[PDB]
């Protein structure tokens, strides 16, 4: 339905799914094709 | 917390005459009619 972007999917997979799948029976390692959300503080040096 | 997510442990017995199988089946039915984003699971004696 195009209500979530690539980063929104990546966060949801990382935050809700990745941990449970990584603890699932016989799962050795789990690589996320994406990244979990973080509080990005994008600094401006001019205003600094 | 249960399996990494926020949880709340609920204990109870199957009524006299009724089996544990009948009791758990209804608990699942009542659990299904709860608000959105609220799931459930069986642990300990109920798991095995």
């Amino acid at each position: 339905d195009g209500t979530m972007t690539q980063e929104d999917i990546s966060d949801y997979v990382a935050a809700n799914m990745k941990d449970a799948i990584s603890r699932t029976s016989g799962v050795g390692d789990v690589q996320l094709f994406g990244s979990q959300y973080a509080m990005r503080i994008w600094m401006n040096p001019n205003e600094l | 917390r249960y399996n990494g997510l926020p949880s709340m442990e609920i204990l109870g017995q199957a009524a006299p005459g009724k089996s544990t199988g009948e009791a758990m089946e209804l608990m699942e039915q009542l659990a299904s009619k709860l608000p959105t984003g609220v799931g459930y699971d069986w642990t300990g004696m109920s798991y095995q």
